[PDB]
């Protein structure tokens, strides 16, 4: 699994790959990864894909209940409600999860949540088993307020190597732009993201 | 960790009648739930009117029928061209595989041919050398299914005859080559059915005093 | 060590031309050891009949509450419980001690008192039900029976004929299998008469 | 504990069972009663891990004990052999089973006919002629398909038992240092006091 | 398994019974595990069937190249000692053999238990395999040293029944042989089904079991 | 006894009308690492043989460089080296069948599972496997690893039993090949996009083809997914 | 086992094979794995018998019972979600590996769930031991916009592939389509292709063979009046 | 094997062995003999692994015999003792050890003494007045740590040891089946027929 | 460990980290893992500090004796040398050698030996734990017929990436250039490639 949350200028964007795996076997080549959990708060998964579904729906749940009784829960108060069953629950769960969130007062936000259920707020996160073999590139290349169009290409040009050298990544790159302008939905193909 | 050995599948059978024997065998190999060949010969003419098949890790079954056709070949170089008899055969076999005690080949073996005498002849061994003269046997993954079937259709055991009423037992009366086939077809067919590791086909080398003789019949491929 | 052939035993049923067929070796024992030749292993609730293989302690607690319930039923219902209801009800018991399961291998046997259609079912030891049109088999000489029952039945044999086949079926499968055998029964079953055999067999 | 027997004869049940004691290399007792009654005509014998068979005996003896008081009647052999084989089919799926095995011998006084019922620990019960449990039966089974008749006397049931014994003192490894006889018949329970 | 053998006033009587088994599985009834050493020399086989036809083969063979050389007949003493040392060598190694070594030499009838573990011993009665324990009662009841050869053929055969009967993994037939100075007589393959039911109504035996 | 490090994956073939085609990708994996992009794993033997290879690529290269020595030895006080006494497929495959069972019965395999594909002097098609216990078999479709899950299906569809490789042609049985090479492309997640085939036929001879890449590829489905569920966004 | 689901034009279609397996013996040629969760929702099953078959019984009656509750017809994403957290909660010890389907007020739909409770959505999908042998074929032959009898076809070759090739898959080929608009057509044994050939003799015995040593009358009736 | 015992008196050694074989539940021998005599005033008894008993005994016992032929001299019971527990010192570090517990009872000709050697299968040596292998010192040592006297005669060497074998006999939970008892003194070796 | 070895136009620089760990303990922090089998055949160590320094001297010792046979050897016989002993003794080794040198027919060339004793020839490689966090940025950054400033700035920011985020690498960066024109060696210091 290759997943990353980019913040820049105008919020932040979220990518990640769509392979599943059964050791060697792929169960899933077009797997959707991001998944929303509020109308601008999205989540990358990684890990078990029954555990890091469970918690999604039950995140979706709270927050749901929190909208209806408190309005628009903030990115940080999402990271939370995540974290809070990811530590709890550490000896039975196997999820690494990145949360990732646009408001119109803090913009574009991301929280990393590793194994232990711990939390960190980062510009950029990546995650996933494909994720240790950019960390050099991603260091190297990323700058803060970049524009949109440089972003995508950022996270293009990183999913890619990630897929090129893991083996449980692959399939189609997927993005979701998360802005004041709304939700954008991105999908990239092998044989565009490969020739890079 | 290295295992050396493995399984794949198949079933053998042999039937001695009063002057010729037959030794079937289904032609799939199989590792696991995989097919590998529908059609991979297991039974084989050594040589002298003798059959063999040795069932269960395909690789000790090569192995074991290739030192034993070599075996067949110096018993004419150091003794004359003599034949070498059923008997023999299978002490020599025994021998084969007794020499590996610890590190066996992981077969069960049966061979087929005449005795000195003209009447039909079937030996079977275990993987480490024991063996003994039969009329009627079964080898390998589906043995236990076809084994009882012959017991009562070869041998005619708990059939008694109408009318006394346990008193007296149906008579040992013998069995021709085509009623023979009959029962080998139909044990095959059934272990096919019920055993997910027998199938494709059924290879029968038949053995009487004019030579060997093959027959085959298509059998389910699912 | 292994439940399910701990006291050994077998049961084979056979559907016919407008009746069934249950059967079952005498046999219980200790492993090695032989025990007993007279543990019958098929039991009857009305007119439908319940053989039930495997760990004996199991076998004699699910009989005693089959009786249970099969009587609660009729107390209730007003009416015998049908093959086809037992079936699902076998099934059900079953199924509740998925994670803790009774270690047998059950095997209805009946005709329906109203449709008199013929009805056999196998379940696993968790529940599954094997709903065959020929017939059923279950114990230690599975493989045997499976082998014996898949070459000699054929469709539409007549009670008397039904019963040769059966009975040749179960003793030369417990002729093959060390943990069954020391006698047998035989029970041939029609829509309003049940005739039961108890067969001569090897004692060894 | 080690060797219980029990053979059944014509008006009677007889049940053998082991003196000894046994505490690793050492042992405790050579006299020891491995029986508890548990009504007039019914006599249960048991061995098995030390602890959980005198427990389970006198669990046993108890509840048999209430039902008499609570009817003013005798419940058969059969009746007490069904509520032990339930109570250890019951034990058997429990947290910490009871590691026993038994014999019930007694005389059913409607149909006055003895009555002799072997149970092992799993709740396996078995009506029988003669039984045993452990390795008791591997040497005395032998002897019992040959010698026993149903229509055998006291006497003749002892005679035989004591030639199972010979052949267990014979060919067993362990001393087990004899056995207390007792005899379950119409005019209730006795004890041989020379064996 | 259940093999026997006991000395008595006229010799050593030898019996078998003929099952193999693998796991429940019944794989053969018809096991010679009685061998045929030399006319005046008898082997039991019981455990592992390769294990003990290789060894007691290579001993005919060993006890063979003897009598060449010596001109003489081997003891029993002597045949059992050979095997015993032979298996020695592999002791540990996974060898599974319980034989008995029963024949008529100088000294008289001569009986010798030697197993895989190292155990060798000269005995008037012996039984070993799974069913030695039921097959004990019915000789250590019956024994005596003044037997008729039609009586001792008949314990013999008796007490492997007894096993058969009970053992799950013994039955199929009953092989019999009588050890003389004359050399060893065979006395036919007895079938257990067919022996039991007879011996339960001639003897009265086995009233439990209805026939 | 050892573990393999540097793996290749499947090989996959099967037999047509006049000879026989083989195929298998270019990729030595390091576990769930992709790291050799580069790595040819059909070997070809003469002009009349192929050997394609999966498993431990160490023990890969030491099994080239053995059937290269082969081939080097069986020319020594040979004529007729390029003609009646060339090596054929069932030479070689024999070759590496005791080779294999030796090392295994030894307690020291060489961790491969090896398809031998050629044509022999008469023109017969010889197509047989090897593996690291030493099993051999024959059949109208081989394949090892993942291809013998996915791929011998795809081909069992073109020839299922022995009467119809008459009927199969070149351009037939190389269409498959390269179908089944996609699917495990789609699939097995120790694969990559890269292969080389070969085919040896009785007529026109070896033809290796390298730098093939699986082509027409079905990704834009994709697009319409989304969620695991209930997600509609 | 092998069993497929393949959406297509206006609806959905479901197969499987019909055989069952205790290690290399058949336990049930002619199984039945196409389950009904309501009318116009089915389930194929993979793994343990009993349970894709409790489960699906379970979940079945709540979707009854909550269709009389909302006055509504009951919808996919419904059953899925409830199997999907039950089988979740006993962390895969339920051993049900299920493809699921169906045609709803929302419209058709597809989805595949894991023993340990993960859910996913494809146009095709394939599980079981029989799975890969059947997933080869569907990304072969699959594409978008099939027609009902294309998708039924595809369906079916993909249950075949399973049976010829993978041992823990034999028999027969299960289908049932759910078509927009339409009642679910459950097609029973819809392909036969391994009857098994005639047998070269009759086993028939004479009567008397069997050795008999006692008869008795079985009484089955109940207790009878006067 | 399991029981052996040993006694030095004033004039002579006792050795007292267990007669009972073993294999699993069943006792093979009633009768057996646990000791070889390795010259005409030294005996041998054993106890130990089934074969590397019998096997070790028999090996010391032809190269004593050897010596004596080569020497036309009996080695004295310290030097055989010595050359015993030399090879047991051996066989401990090597593939497979020889699992065996000896006692070695001599009479010194020349010293006029008799002597007891206790040799435990590691080759760890001590002369003793009285000794014992296994569990059997356990039971007997109390007895002989009380009633030994070095000036006793044979006849109470012999009363002594049936006392300790009574004990045996009662407290012991495996029956060894008696003890065949052997004397070696001036005179030489010889069995006490009734004991 | 970061290990590499890059061609160029005038030939091949090797380039390594200078740590040694015993666990989370720095056991040597200046380590020379950049070692001299011959004049202009060097090699990279990972993996066992004895079993590559064993290996390293066997090598040395064949090629000294090669040498005074039959000449200067190929820098393919070296790799074939140390192949030799990494493959026949797999099972009692844990080496991961990189071997590279320049020839004037041949030029610049890089071998790669990872655990099992393959040998791969390559344009460059890398190895060692920290490899794997600059798969991507080699990947992307790397170029053929590089001049040599290029190659050393290459080699330096791709090692100093690895240093960052791989815990058993670390302390100076050392490199070897081997041309024509003889041998060079280099170090860069932490102030000076931390900065990057
Ligand atoms: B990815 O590899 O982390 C991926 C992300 C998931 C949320 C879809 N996980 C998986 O593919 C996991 C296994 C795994 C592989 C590599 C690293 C960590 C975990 N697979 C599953 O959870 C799975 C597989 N088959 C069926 C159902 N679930
Ligand atoms: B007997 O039970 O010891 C018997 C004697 C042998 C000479 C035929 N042995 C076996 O049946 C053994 C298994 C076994 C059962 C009980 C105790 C010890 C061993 N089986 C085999 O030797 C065997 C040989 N070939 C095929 C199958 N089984
Ligand atoms: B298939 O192989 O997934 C199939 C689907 C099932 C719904 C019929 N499963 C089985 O056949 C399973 C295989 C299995 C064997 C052993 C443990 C777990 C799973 N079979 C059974 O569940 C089974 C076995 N015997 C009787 C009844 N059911
Ligand atoms: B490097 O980490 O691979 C390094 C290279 C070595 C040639 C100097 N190896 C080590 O530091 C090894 C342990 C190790 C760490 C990380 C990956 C692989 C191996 N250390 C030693 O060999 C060592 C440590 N302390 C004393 C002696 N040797
Ligand atoms: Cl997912
Ligand atoms: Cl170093
Ligand atoms: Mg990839
Ligand atoms: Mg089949
Ligand atoms: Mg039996
Ligand atoms: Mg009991
Ligand atoms: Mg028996
Ligand atoms: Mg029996």
């Amino acid at each position: 699994t290759s997943i990353m949350a980019v913040t820049f200028k105008d919020g932040v964007i979220l990518g990640a790959d769509s392979r599943t795996t059964t050791g060697a076997y792929i169960a899933n080549r077009v797997t959707d990864k991001l998944t929303r959990v509020h109308d601008k708060i999205w989540c990358c998964r990684s890990g078990s894909a029954a555990d890091t579904q469970a918690i999604a729906d039950i995140v979706q749940y709270h927050l749901e209940l929190y909208t209806s009784q408190y309005g628009t829960p903030s990115t940080e108060t999402a990271a939370s409600v995540f974290k809070e069953l990811c530590y709890e629950n550490k000896d039975n769960l196997t999820a690494g999860i990145i949360v990732a969130g646009y408001d119109d007062k803090n913009k574009g936000e991301v929280y990393t949540i590793p194994l232990g259920g711990s939390v960190h707020k980062l510009p950029y996160a990546i995650a996933g088993s494909g994720s240790t073999f950019i960390y050099g590139y991603c260091d190297k290349n990323f700058r803060e307020n970049m524009s949109k169009e440089e972003t995508v290409d950022f996270i293009k040009h990183s999913l890619s190597q990630a897929i090129k050298w893991d083996g449980s990544s692959g399939g189609v790159i997927r993005m979701v732009v998360l802005t004041a302008a709304g939700v954008e939905r991105l999908i990239f193909y092998p044989d565009e993201y490969e020739q890079l | 960790q290295f295992n050396p050995y493995g399984d794949n599948g198949g079933t053998i059978l042999g039937i001695a009648g009063e002057d010729f024997a037959v030794l079937a065998g289904d032609t799939r190999n199989i590792t696991d739930y995989s097919i590998n060949s529908r059609y991979e010969p297991k039974v084989f003419d050594c040589g002298d009117n003798i059959v063999m098949s040795a069932n269960g890790f395909a690789a000790d079954g090569d192995a074991l029928v290739k030192r034993f056709k070599n075996s067949v070949k110096w018993y004419h170089f150091d003794h004359n061209d003599k034949k070498l008899s059923i008997n023999s055969a299978a002490r020599n076999i025994q021998h084969l595989l007794y020499s590996r005690r610890f590190f066996p080949y992981y077969v069960y073996n049966i061979i087929a041919g005449l005795d000195e005498d003209g009447k039909g002849a079937v030996y079977s061994f275990d993987p480490v050398g024991s063996y003994q003269r039969e009329q009627c046997r079964a080898g390998g993954a589906a043995a236990s299914l076809i084994m009882p079937f012959l017991d009562n259709q070869v041998n005619f055991k708990n059939q008694y005859e109408p009318g006394t009423n346990g008193k007296v037992k149906k008579p040992l009366k013998y069995l021709s080559v085509e009623e023979v086939i009959k029962l080998v077809r139909d044990s095959f067919t059934s272990a096919t059915e019920r055993h997910i590791q027998v199938g494709d086909g059924l290879e029968i080398l038949i053995v009487t005093k004019d030579g060997v003789r093959k027959e085959f019949y298509e059998l389910k491929r699912d | 060590s292994d439940p399910s052939s701990i006291n050994g035993g077998i049961v084979v049923a056979m559907t016919g031309k407008d009746c069934v067929a249950i059967a079952c070796d005498l046999r219980l024992g200790s492993q090695s050891l032989g025990v007993s030749n007279k543990f019958e292993k098929i039991f009857h609730y009305g007119h439908v009949f319940l053989g039930i293989t495997g760990l004996a302690t199991d076998v004699t607690t699910l009989n005693e509450m089959f009786r249970y319930k099969t009587n609660l039923y009729k107390l209730k219902e007003e009416r015998a419980i049908e093959p086809e209801t037992f079936t699902q009800l076998v099934s059900s018991s079953l199924y509740e001690r998925r994670f803790g399961p009774y270690f047998v291998g059950p095997v209805v046997a009946g005709i329906n008192s109203k449709s008199g259609k013929p009805f056999i079912a196998g379940f696993d030891l968790i529940g599954c039900i094997d709903e065959a049109k020929d017939f059923i088999v279950s114990g230690t000489a599975s493989d045997q029976l499976f082998g014996m029952c898949e070459s000699l039945y054929e469709p539409n044999l007549e009670p008397e004929d039904l019963f040769e086949t059966i009975s040749q079926a179960l003793l030369n499968a417990a002729d093959r299998d060390a943990l069954s055998g020391w006698g047998a029964v035989v029970y041939i079953i029609k829509k309003d008469e049940v005739v039961k055999r108890y067969l001569k067999m090897r004692q060894d | 504990m080690d060797i219980i027997l029990g053979i059944r004869v014509q008006d009677s049940v007889i049940l053998a069972s082991s003196k000894a004691v046994t505490r690793g290399i050492s042992v405790l007792k050579d006299s020891d009663d491995k029986t508890r009654q548990l009504s007039p005509h019914t006599l249960m014998s048991f061995a098995g891990e030390a602890g959980d068979t005198v427990q389970f005996a006198e669990y046993i003896q108890a509840n048999i004990q209430l039902y008499s008081i609570r009817e003013d009647y005798e419940l058969s052999p059969q009746a007490v052999s069904s509520f032990v084989r339930q109570e250890l089919a019951k034990s058997i799926r429990s947290r910490r089973p009871y590691q026993v095995n038994v014999l019930i011998g007694g005389y059913d006084k409607k149909k006055n006919k003895p009555e002799l019922y072997q149970i092992d620990y799993l709740g396996t019960k078995v009506e029988l002629p003669y039984g045993a449990h452990g390795y008791s039966g591997f040497y005395t089974f032998s002897l019992l398909d040959h010698h026993y008749r149903p229509d055998m006397t006291t006497e003749e049931g002892l005679d035989l038992l004591k030639l199972c014994v010979q052949e267990l003192e014979k060919r067993m490894p362990m001393d087990f240092k004899g056995v207390i006889v007792k005899i379950v018949d119409k005019d209730g329970i006795r004890q041989v006091d020379d064996f | 398994t259940t093999t026997l053998a006991f000395k008595f006033r006229h010799g050593v009587i030898v019996a078998a019974d003929s099952r193999a088994t693998a796991g429940a599985y019944i794989a053969s009834q018809t096991v010679k595990k009685v061998i045929e050493i030399n006319p005046y020399l008898l082997g039991t086989m019981a455990g592992g069937a390769a294990d003990c036809s290789f060894w007691e083969r290579l001993l005919a063979r060993q006890c063979r190249i003897y009598e060449l050389r010596n001109k003489e007949r081997i003891s029993v003493a002597a045949a059992s000692k050979l095997l015993a040392n032979m298996v020695y060598q592999y002791k540990g190694m996974g060898l599974s053999m319980g034989t008995m070594i029963c024949g008529w030499d100088k000294r008289g009838p001569g009986l010798y238990y030697v197993d895989s573990e190292g155990n060798r011993i000269s005995g008037a009665t012996f039984s070993v395999g799974s069913g030695s324990v039921y097959a004990y009662g019915v000789l250590d009841s019956n024994y005596k040293w003044d037997l008729s050869v039609e009586d001792a053929l008949y314990l013999g055969k008796r007490s492997i029944l007894a096993a058969a009967h009970r053992d799950a993994y013994s039955g199929g037939s009953v092989n019999l042989y009588h050890v003389t100075e004359d050399g060893w007589i065979y006395h036919g393959n007895h079938d257990v089904g067919e022996l039991f039911w007879k011996v339960k109504e001639e003897e009265g035996s086995f009233n439990n079991v209805i026939g | 006894t050892q573990q393999p490090i540097v793996t290749g994956t499947s090989v996959i073939s099967m037999k047509y009308d006049n000879g026989v085609i083989i195929a298998a990708d270019n990729l030595g994996s390091y576990g769930s690492l992709l790291r050799f992009n580069g790595v040819e794993r059909l070997i070809p033997v003469g002009d009349n043989t192929v050997v394609g290879i999966s498993g431990d690529i160490s023990d890969m290269q030491h099994i080239e460089r053995l059937l290269k020595d082969l081939v080097t030895e069986n020319a020594y006080d040979n004529p007729l080296a390029d003609a009646e006494e060339a090596l054929e497929p069932s030479y070689i495959f024999e070759y590496l069948a005791t080779v294999m069972y030796q090392r295994r019965s030894k307690m020291n395999p060489l961790w491969n599972a090896i398809i031998v594909a050629g044509v022999q002097s008469n023109g017969d098609q010889f197509l047989r496997y090897v593996n690291l216990l030493g099993v051999t078999y024959s059949s109208p479709t081989l394949a090892t690893g993942f291809g013998a899950h996915m791929a011998n299906p795809l081909l069992r569809k073109v020839v299922d039993r022995e009467s119809d490789i008459p009927k199969t042609t070149v351009q037939v049985a190389e269409e498959a090949i390269v179908n089944a090479m996609r699917v495990l492309y789609y699939r097995d997640a120790r694969s990559s996009r890269n292969f080389s085939l070969a085919i040896i036929d009785k007529n026109t001879g070896l033809t290796f083809k390298k730098n093939l890449q699986v082509e027409n590829m079905k990704w834009d489905f994709a697009k319409d997914i989304k969620g695991y569920g209930t997600q509609k966004i | 086992t092998t069993i497929v689901g393949v959406k297509f034009n206006n609806g959905v279609v479901i197969a499987a094979d019909t055989r069952s397996t205790q290690g290399p013996i058949v336990a049930d040629k002619n199984c039945a794995k196409l389950h009904r969760i309501s009318p116009k929702i089915w389930c194929a099953g993979a793994g343990t018998a009993a349970d894709t078959e409790a489960v699906t019984q379970l979940i079945g009656s709540n979707i009854e019972l909550h269709s009389l509750y909302t006055s509504r017809e009951p919808r996919v994403v419904s059953a899925l979600q409830m199997l999907k957290q039950h089988l979740f909660k006993y962390q895969g010890h339920i051993g049900a590996y299920l493809i699921v389907a169906g045609v709803d007020p929302t419209g058709s739909h597809l989805f595949s769930i894991h023993a340990h409770g993960s859910t996913d959505v494809g146009y095709y999908l394939s599980l079981g031991s029989g799975s890969l042998a059947a997933m080869a074929v569907l990304e072969s032959h699959w594409k978008q916009d099939l027609t009902k009898e294309e998708a039924i076809k595809l369906a079916s070759d993909a249950i075949q592939a399973g049976i010829w090739n993978d041992l823990g898959s034999g028999s027969n080929v299960d289908v049932c389509v759910m078509e927009i608009g339409k009642d679910a057509e459950y097609l029973r044994n819809y392909l036969t292709p391994n009857v098994r050939e005639e047998k070269q003799k009759s086993y028939k015995f004479p009567r008397g063979t069997t050795a008999v040593l006692k008869e008795s009358i079985v009484n089955i009736c109940d207790i009878q009046e006067e």
